[PDB]
C-alpha cells in the first residue's frame, strides 16, 4: 500500500522466526531502537501491529522515533521511546518501471499536526489562506496528493528500498507468542541438566515402560517429584530419576 | 497567515511536479540524441508542448503573489527566476513566429554545400569536406573563393529575416516595463535585498569595460609575436607592413587558435608533448581511459560516479547503422540520474573534453539536496568555469606522469614548458578580446544609440583597431555575416565566457594557497591533498542558494573584480614575450594601407 495508508493487522498465535532476516544477506538497513536484536528472539512482546509503506532512499532516515522532517510530520509519526526495529532493501529489480512508478501516492500537507499512530483517508484540500478554494485549483488550493515517480535509472539516493516495521509495545493483555528457541538432542543414561516447556531439572534419563495418554505433557508420582516427562519433539516418554548421590 | 508559509507550500508544490515533468523531457530528449527515429520527431513535439505550456501555468499563479514584503531571500530569488513572462506576453499571431524561425535557424545550417558554381559535380558534408580544406590545405585563391561560398549563398537570404528578429524582441523589455533586450540579460547577475551586497546593472558595464585596459597590453604582444613566423613561410605573398587576414586564424569562428601551432612551431626539433604513440604500446581501450580518471576526481576529494551510470550509459560509436549525432554535451536528467553523451575515439582532443565534460556532471549532483528551482550553477559562469579547472590540472606533466602516460624519464626544462603555456595563452588570452566585443555591439544596438548605416563602418573599425585585421574585400550594407554564428543567432548569451576565464583564475590562485605549493601555478598541483578536497565541497554543494557575490567572499576575500591574479600566471611568458618585440612595430593604428 502506499505510504499515507500504511495497514495495520495484528500476528498472534505463530511463531516469529527473526533468525531469517540475520542471514538474509539483503537487508543494509537493519537497525534497533530500544532493544537488542540478540534478546528479541527468546523474549518478546505483544501488539505485534506491522507497519508496510515504501520510504525513499534520500529519507529513510527522516523515519526514525524522535526524528522530524517531511514525512516524518505530515505522513507517519514515529512517537518517542518505540521500542521496534526497522528493517530495510533494495527493491528496484520489482518495485520500477519505465516512464516512472505511478502507483504510489502520498500526502505532502495538512494543516494541523498529526496524533501517532492514526490515519487519515479524505481528499480534503490544503487551506493555507483565507481565500477557500470552491474545487477549482487556485493560488491557495495546492492539492497535496502526488505521484511519486521511481525509474531504473534513478540514483542512489532516489532509489526507493522496500522496508517493513515490526512494532512491540507491552500492553496489558498476556500470553504473546514469541520467537523459538534452540533444542538439543536428548541424551540417555546420564546425569543430564534439562529445561522442558515450563519446567526443569537434574536427573538421568532411561526408558520408560509406562505409557501417556497422548495430552498430558509430563507427569509425578510422589509428594510432587517429576518422574515422567514426554518431550512433543519425540512423542516418546522418558523416565527421570537423580542420579546417583549419597553419603561417603 | 504568513506569506513565508505560503511560498514554501507553492515551492513544494511545484518541486514535485516539475520534476515529473522535467524526467519526461530529458528522456525525451535523450532517445532523440542517442536514436534517430521517424516517430521520434514526432515524440518530441509532443512532450515538449505540455511542457511548455506547464511554465506558462506557474508564472500566471506566481504573478498575484507582491513583491514588496517577501523578506526572505531564499524565496525571492526563485520567485524572480519562475515570473520570467517570456514568450507570454507577445499575442498568438507573434507567438507562432517563434516556432517557426527557430526550426527554420537549423535545418538552414545543417545544410552543407562546397559544391561549385556553374560546375556542379558533387559535393560532401561539413565533417569531411569542409575540415580537411582549412587544415591541411595552403593555398590562397581556392580558399578565397570558399569565403565567399557562405557568405554570399546563406547570408544573402537572412538580410529581411535578422532585422524582423531584432525589431520585436527588443520589444518585449516595454511591454515588461525594463529598459532594452540588453538589459534584460543582465537580470541573471542582477542581485537585490542583500545590505551591502547589492549589484547594480549599469555598474557591470562600466566594470568590464574598465578591467579591459589590462587586457590590450598583453594581446599587442600577442599579435606582434605571431606575425613573425608566419611571414617566412609566405615571402611575397604577405605584405609585413600591414595586418592579417581573418580567414587565417585556425578555426571557423577563430574563438581558439590551436590549429596555428603545427604551422607555426618555434622549434620543432625536439618532440611536442604527444602520448597517442604512449597507450598504443600497453593497449589502451575506453574503459581503462576512463578508469584512471574516476580514481583522480576520489583522490582530490570529490565523490565517485554511482553504480546507475556504468552499466546503462553508452560509451562508444555502437554498430553501423546507428547514425546519430554524438556531439560533446552534458546531461542533467534529474532524480539522481547522470549520463555523459559523445563519441570516444584515441585522440588528442577526445581525452581533453572527456576530462572537460565530466566536470559539468561532479558540480551536478553538488547542489542535489537543493531544491529544483535551486539547481543550477550560481551564475552562467560558473557551470562553465567549474569544469575547466581540472582541465588545467590534466593537462599538467605532473598528473600525465602520476596516471603513466608519459615517460617515466622525461624531463622539464623551459622549453618544454613554454611550448605548453603558449598552448594554453591560445586558448585563454586570445579569446578574452574576442568575447568583450562582440558582446559589446549587441548590447548597444538593442540598446538603440545606433542608426542603421553605421553598423558596419563601427563594426569593421573596431576590429582594425582592437584585433587588428585589415579588410580583404570592402563590404556593403547587404552582407550580414554577423548574424551567421550559432550563439547570435540561437539567443544565447555570451557574457557567460567572459567571466569563465575571470572565475576560474580567481579560484586556481585560491586552492594553490591552501595546498601550500611553492611555485608558480602552471605547475601548481591539486591531488594529493585531503585537506583541500573537503574545503572544496563545502562551496561546491551550495549551489544558486546563495547569492554569487557571496561566492567570491567564500574564496578570495575581495568583493571587486581583481586583475592583479591573472599577469602572475603569465610573469614566465611576459618577461619572454617582451625580449622578441624590442624593435618590432606593437602596437598598431588605423590602416588604409593595403586597400586605399
Ligand atoms: C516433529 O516430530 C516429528 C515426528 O516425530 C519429527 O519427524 C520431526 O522431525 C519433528 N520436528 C521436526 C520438524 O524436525
Ligand atoms: C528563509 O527561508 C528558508 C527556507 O528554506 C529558511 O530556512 C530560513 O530560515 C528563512 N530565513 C529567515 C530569516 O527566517
Ligand atoms: C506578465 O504578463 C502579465 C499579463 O498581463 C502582466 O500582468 C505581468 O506584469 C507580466 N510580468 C512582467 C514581469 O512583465
Ligand atoms: C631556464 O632558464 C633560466 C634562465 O632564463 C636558467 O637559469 C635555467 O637553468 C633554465 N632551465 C633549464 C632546465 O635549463
Amino acid at each position: 500500500a502506499s505510504v499515507y495508508a500504511w495497514n495495520r493487522k495484528r500476528i498472534s498465535n505463530c511463531v516469529a522466526d527473526y533468525s531469517v532476516l540475520y542471514n538474509s544477506a539483503s537487508f543494509s538497513t537493519f537497525k534497533c531502537y530500544g532493544v537488542s536484536p540478540t534478546k528479541l528472539n527468546d523474549l518478546c512482546f505483544t501488539n505485534v501491529y506491522a507497519d508496510s509503506f515504501v520510504i525513499r532512499g534520500d529519507e529513510v532516515r527522516q523515519i526514525a522515533p524522535g526524528q522530524t522532517g517531511k514525512i516524518a510530520d505530515y505522513n507517519y509519526k514515529l512517537p518517542d521511546d518505540f521500542t521496534g526495529c526497522v528493517i530495510a532493501w533494495n527493491s528496484n529489480n520489482l518495485d520500477s518501471k519505465v516512464g516512472g512508478n505511478y502507483n504510489y501516492l502520498y500526502r505532502l500537507f495538512r494543516k494541523s499536526n498529526l496524533k501517532p499512530f492514526e490515519r487519515d483517508i479524505s481528499t480534503e484540500i490544503y487551506q493555507a489562506g483565507s481565500t477557500p478554494c470552491n474545487g477549482v485549483e487556485g493560488f491557495n488550493c495546492y492539492f497535496p496528493l502526488q505521484s511519486y515517480g521511481f525509474q531504473p535509472t534513478n540514483g542512489v539516493g532516489y532509489q526507493p528500498y522496500r522496508v517493513v516495521v515490526l512494532s512491540f509495545e507491552l500492553l496489558h493483555a498476556p500470553a504473546t507468542v514469541c520467537g523459538p528457541k534452540k533444542s538439543t538432542n536428548l541424551v540417555k543414561n546420564k546425569c543430564v541438566n534439562f529445561n522442558f516447556n515450563g519446567l526443569t531439572g537434574t536427573g538421568v534419563l532411561t526408558e520408560s515402560n509406562k505409557k501417556f495418554l497422548p495430552f498430558q505433557q509430563f507427569g509425578r508420582d510422589i509428594a510432587d517429584t517429576t518422574d515422567a516427562v514426554r518431550d512433543p519433539q519425540t512423542l516418546e516418554i522418558l523416565d527421570i530419576t537423580p542420579c546417583s548421590f549419597g553419603g561417603v | 497567515s504568513t506569506i513565508e508559509e505560503q511560498a514554501k507550500t507553492f515551492l513544494d508544490k511545484f518541486n514535485h511536479e516539475a520534476e515529473d515533468l522535467f524526467y519526461q523531457s530529458s528522456l525525451a530528449s535523450w532517445n532523440y540524441n542517442t536514436n534517430i527515429t521517424e516517430e521520434n520527431v514526432q515524440n518530441m513535439n509532443n512532450a515538449g508542448d505540455k511542457w511548455s505550456a506547464f511554465l506558462k501555468e506557474q508564472s500566471t499563479l506566481a504573478q498575484m503573489y507582491p513583491l514588496q514584503e517577501i523578506q526572505n531571500l531564499t524565496v525571492k530569488l526563485q520567485l524572480q527566476a519562475l515570473q520570467q513572462n517570456g514568450s507570454s506576453v507577445l499575442s498568438e499571431d507573434k507567438s507562432k513566429r517563434l516556432n517557426t524561425i527557430l526550426n527554420t535557424m537549423s535545418t538552414i545550417y545543417s545544410t552543407g554545400k562546397v559544391c561549385n558554381p556553374d560546375n556542379p559535380q558533387e559535393c560532401l558534408l561539413l565533417e569531411p569536406g569542409l575540415n580537411e580544406i582549412m587544415a591541411n590545405s595552403l593555398d590562397y585563391n581556392e580558399r578565397l573563393w570558399a569565403w565567399e561560398s557562405w557568405r554570399s549563398e546563406v547570408g544573402k537570404q537572412l538580410r529581411p529575416l535578422y532585422e524582423e528578429y531584432v525589431v520585436l524582441k527588443n520589444e518585449m523589455a516595454r511591454a515588461n516595463h525594463y529598459e532594452d533586450y540588453g538589459d534584460y540579460w543582465r537580470g541573471d547577475y542582477e542581485v537585490n535585498g542583500v545590505d551591502g551586497y547589492d549589484y547594480s546593472r549599469g555598474q557591470l558595464i562600466e566594470d568590464v569595460e574598465h578591467t579591459f585596459e589590462e587586457i590590450k597590453p598583453l594581446y599587442e604582444h600577442l599579435h606582434a609575436y605571431v606575425r613573425a613566423k608566419l611571414m617566412n613561410a609566405y615571402p611575397s605573398y604577405i605584405s609585413p607592413i600591414g595586418c592579417l587576414p581573418a580567414h587565417l586564424l585556425g578555426d571557423m569562428w577563430g574563438r581558439f587558435w590551436t590549429n596555428l601551432y603545427s604551422l607555426t612551431v618555434p622549434f620543432g626539433q625536439k618532440p611536442n608533448i604527444d602520448v597517442t604513440d604512449a597507450m598504443v604500446d600497453q593497449a589502451w581501450d575506453a574503459q581503462r581511459i576512463f578508469k584512471e580518471a574516476e580514481k583522480f576526481f576520489v583522490s582530490v576529494g570529490l565523490p565517485n560516479m554511482t553504480q546507475g551510470f556504468w552499466e546503462n550509459s553508452m560509451l562508444t560509436d555502437p554498430g553501423n547503422v546507428q547514425k546519430a549525432v554524438c556531439h560533446p554535451t552534458a546531461w542533467d536528467l534529474g532524480k539522481g540520474d547522470f549520463r555523459i553523451l559523445m563519441c570516444t575515439k584515441v585522440t588528442m582532443d577526445d581525452f581533453l573534453t572527456a576530462h572537460h565534460e565530466m566536470g559539468h556532471i561532479q558540480y551536478d549532483m553538488a547542489y542535489a539536496a537543493q531544491p529544483f528551482l535551486l539547481r543550477n550553477g550560481a551564475n552562467e559562469g560558473f557551470h562553465e568555469a567549474v569544469g575547466e579547472i581540472m582541465s588545467l590540472s590534466a593537462a599538467t606533466p605532473k598528473h600525465l606522469k602520476s596516471i603513466g602516460l608519459l615517460s617515466p624519464d622525461f624531463q622539464e626544462d623551459n622549453e618544454t614548458e613554454i611550448n605548453f603555456l603558449l598552448k594554453q595563452a591560445l586558448t585563454i588570452v586570445g579569446t578574452l578580446p574576442f568575447t568583450y566585443m562582440l558582446e559589446k555591439w549587441r548590447w548597444m544596438v538593442f540598446k538603440g544609440e545606433i542608426p542603421k548605416d553605421q553598423w558596419m563602418k563601427k563594426w569593421w573599425e573596431m576590429k582594425r583597431e582592437i584585433v587588428g585585421v585589415v579588410e580583404p574585400v570592402p563590404h556593403d550594407e547587404t552582407y550580414c555575416d554577423p548574424a551567421s554564428l550559432f550563439h547570435v543567432s540561437n539567443d544565447y548569451s555570451f557574457i557567460r565566457y567572459y567571466t569563465r576565464t575571470l572565475y576560474q583564475f580567481q579560484f586556481q590562485e585560491a586552492l594553490c594557497q591552501a595546498a601550500k605549493h611553492e611555485g608558480p601555478l602552471h605547475k601548481c598541483d591539486i591531488s594529493n591533498s585531503t585537506e583541500a578536497g573537503q574545503k572544496l565541497f563545502n562551496m561546491l554543494r551550495l549551489g544558486k542558494s546563495e547569492p554569487w557575490t557571496l561566492a567570491l567572499e567564500n574564496v578570495v576575500g575581495a568583493k571587486n573584480m581583481n586583475v592583479r591574479p591573472l599577469l602572475n600566471y603569465f610573469e614566465p611568458l611576459f618577461t619572454w614575450l617582451k625580449d622578441q618585440n624590442k624593435n618590432s612595430f606593437v602596437g598598431w593604428s588605423t590602416d588604409w594601407s593595403p586597400y586605399a
